[PDB]
RNA sequence: ACCUCGGAGCAGAACCCAACCUCCGAGCAGUACAUGCUAAGACUUCACCAGUCAAAGCGAACCUCAAUUGAUCCA
RNA sequence: CCGAGCCUGGUGAUAGCUGGUUGUCCAAGAUAGAAUCUUAGUUCAACUUUAAAUUUGCCCACAGAACCCUAAAUCCCCUU
């Protein structure tokens, strides 16, 4: 109907079908997700750890041992994220921080480990 | 100050406090403190802090310039790239 | 005249600076001071005059 | 009613039986007699009823407030900064249920203004309206919605009920034609033709990930890709639904409607559209 | 103002409800506004009194 | 003769208190160069201008004196 | 009626200074000080007034508030 010499047809004519504006892991199905409220809105994820087989074998126990805290007794990995009022924005870190765990997992403190050497320079004992 | 001017016989603003002052629409006015950019080499670090963080205004000093200024200053405006919008609107307010 | 103010120059090129009082017969200083910058401790030349005191 | 039942019995209104509400024209009290006439409210002795009071805002010769305090760049060139009002899709979303603007229809500024969603005062020097994060919930639009600045979340909210987000830059002149064009159909010039952003938004409206208007559709995939890989949501292609045309109906720059160019001079008194058809008239309007 | 859509879900998204039709056979009635909203309002006054009015 | 600032008595005991009332002083100096950045909470020379104290955190090591001084525009 | 004439006009010049400011009736109500080419004035403070939001306000009981160099008191303070 009208074509300026700056529409998208003369800027670009690499791209002419409409349809190229519109063409096309972490399964979100298989994840479960819920979401409630404490003033901000919080996203809990819960998803089977050993059953994911879009990860790989050595990636899944090292974020079992690595990250003993989170697990369900049910065997479940719990996280939840309550920074935003936004659930979407509250699903986009929690993905996220699944995201650097299994990239990392793939790759006071200094208080405890003086304790350890203390317990265990105090049990020279023998039967 | 200039009440009714003689072209049009409206209230004028002086740009003065336009350079000094900065408004947020709750009525609050803001303003870097005196005497930040002179000496700072006899003044202790506590001292050239104070004087670099700005300070809010009495409700007198404010209320006297508030009557100095005119409506179009005090409209919302919604700047981009601008820190100062959380600080426009007001949260958390009783009496 | 006894003493003298003087500004000293980040030999980094990063353009950080300061001021600090000295003697007026006292030589050229060079001292450490922790650039926000590089953040670390760094020497500093003091290069000419401000302003007796 | 029990109101209406009263005045049949009473008698009628007229001038003499005609009085205000108490309380909203307050009794004017002019300074005569013993109470106000002594001094009329001026003090004793004094600049105070003599007149000849200082300005506002003066200390008696000391330095007023205003002058103790230093100049700092709080508000220099406001005339000239980047101003755009809000909008926020759960209004969106409130008045597609009213049923003044209709999804089945690209949406559009004028649209927009034309169901007086949000005011817009162009010579208050504001090019446009943008969307605002506050509504992500509660959102199945769909619409072919025209903005001018777009966030992150709006653009995956919308993406996601399969609606279309773009950018596309107005100026001053060409903005308050868009917002209200019939005043200057009453003028019966031709419409002007856009210009392309200013010497530094134009990195903006180039970007594929805010969708710009100058930018390929080719990357548009992609950035759809991304904020569904974001956000976790799935991406519905909406090549399938029949109204996919109408989704991707967009306009090209230097064209402020679909259906008008620039150069068409319009009429709605004797209805009639109107060209030029001279090569140097049509071929400038164009460019 | 055009008269809103007859959406096949209530209550409508945005917090919106229609008036129940017929009405109920009460002493009194609260009609809609304009844009067939409810008419109660909020006021601050004196910067302390705090109230909220219907219409 | 004085015009600013600090200390003592008048003002004995939370605070403040003047007199062309009685005294002693100041307009610096010395040592570091984290005399770096930020931050809770409060006082305040009876207004304001100013002047003050500072937890904690980042980053590091392992300030004394009492006044010891000066706003805005402008350069 | 010349330390510089008189007339008109600018001019209703300006004057922190004096002079005076019109009907009736009622309530509340004199209040530390700082700065100023500032002390015959003005801005702020404090006091006073109006219309309101909220809850503590006042009097205050044991305890508590310095060495230096023996006063009437004062500050705070739950109860009442
Ligand atoms: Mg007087
Ligand atoms: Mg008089
Ligand atoms: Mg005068
Ligand atoms: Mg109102
Ligand atoms: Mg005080
Ligand atoms: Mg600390
Ligand atoms: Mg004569
Ligand atoms: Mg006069
Ligand atoms: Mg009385
Ligand atoms: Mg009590």
């Amino acid at each position: 109907e009208f074509k300026s010499i700056y529409s998208l047809d003369k800027l670009y004519p690499e791209s002419q079908g409409s349809d190229t504006a519109w063409r096309v892991d972490i399964p979100l199905d298989r994840l479960t997700i819920s979401y409630c409220r404490s003033v901000n809105s919080k996203a809990e994820v819960r998803f089977h750890l050993a059953t994911a087989e879009w990860i790989a074998e050595p990636v899944r126990q090292k974020i079992a041992i690595t990250h003993k805290n989170k697990i369900n007794r049910l065997g479940e990995l719990i996280l939840t994220s309550e920074s935003s009022r936004y659930q979407f924005r509250n699903l986009a870190d929690c993905l996220q921080k699944i995201r650097d765990m299994i990239t990392e997992a793939s790759q006071k403190l200094h208080r405890i480990r003086i304790e350890n050497m203390n317990r265990e320079r105090l049990r020279q004992k023998r039967i | 100050l200039t009440y009714f001017s003689a072209r049009k016989g409206k209230r004028k603003t002086v740009k003065a406090v336009i350079d000094r002052f900065l408004r947020l629409h709750c009525g609050l006015w803001v303003r870097r403190k005196a005497g930040y950019k002179k000496k700072l080499w006899k003044k202790t670090p506590a001292r050239k802090k104070r004087l670099r963080e700005f300070v809010f205004c009495n409700k007198t000093q404010s209320k006297l310039l508030d009557k100095m200024t005119t409506s179009f200053w005090k409209r919302r405006n919604w700047y981009v790239d601008d820190p100062y919008q959380k600080y426009h609107d007001r949260t958390n307010l009783k009496v | 005249s006894k003493n003298i103010l003087v500004r000293m120059v980040s030999e980094a090129g990063t353009g950080f600076c300061f001021n600090t009082k000295r003697n007026r017969l006292r030589e050229k200083l060079t001292l450490l001071h922790y650039d926000p910058v590089v953040k670390q401790r760094v020497l500093f030349v003091e290069k000419k005059k401000i302003r007796s005191l | 009613a029990r109101a209406l039942d009263l005045l049949r019995g009473l008698p009628r209104v007229s001038l003499a039986n005609l009085k205000p509400n108490p309380g909203s024209k307050k009794p004017e009290r002019r300074p005569r007699g013993r109470r106000r006439g002594r001094k009329c409210g001026r003090g004793h002795k004094g600049e105070r009823q003599r007149g000849t009071r200082p300005r506002l805002g003066f200390e008696g010769g000391q330095t007023p407030f205003y002058i103790r305090i230093p100049k700092y760049g709080f508000n220099e060139g406001h005339s000239f900064r980047r101003q755009y009002k809000p909008l926020s899709l759960n209004r969106l979303q409130y008045l597609i249920d009213l049923g003044r603007v209709d999804p089945s229809q690209p949406i559009d500024l004028t649209q927009l203004v034309n169901g007086r969603g949000v005011t817009i005062q162009p010579l208050k020097r504001d090019y446009g309206v943008q969307l605002v994060e506050e509504g992500a919930d509660t959102f199945t639009a769909k619409v072919n919605i025209e903005v001018q600045l777009a966030s992150e979340l709006a653009i995956a909210a919308i993406e996601k009920n399969g609606g279309v987000v773009t950018t596309a830059f107005y100026d001053p002149r060409s903005l308050d034609i868009v917002c209200k064009p019939v005043p200057f159909f009453l003028r019966g010039q031709p419409i002007p033709k856009r210009m392309l952003p200013p010497e530094e938004l134009v990195p903006y409206y180039t970007d594929a990930k805010n969708r710009g208007y100058l930018a390929d559709p080719a990357k548009f995939p992609e950035a759809r890709l991304e904020l569904a890989r974001k956000y976790g949501y799935i991406l519905p292609d909406i090549t399938k639904d029949e109204l996919f045309k109408m989704l991707c109906t967009r306009k090209d720059p230097r064209q402020i409607f679909f259906g008008l160019a620039p150069g068409w001079v319009v009429n709605m008194a004797d209805k009639k559209i109107l060209k030029p058809t001279d090569e140097n008239l049509l071929k400038y309007y164009t460019s | 103002i055009p008269d809103p859509p007859k959406h096949e879900h209530y209550p409508t998204p945005s917090g919106w409800q229609p008036p129940r039709d017929p009405p109920p056979n009460l002493p009194y009635f609260v009609r809609r506004s304009r844009m067939h909203n409810i008419p109660v309002y909020k006021d601050i006054t004196h910067g302390n009194r705090q109230m909220t009015v219907i219409r």
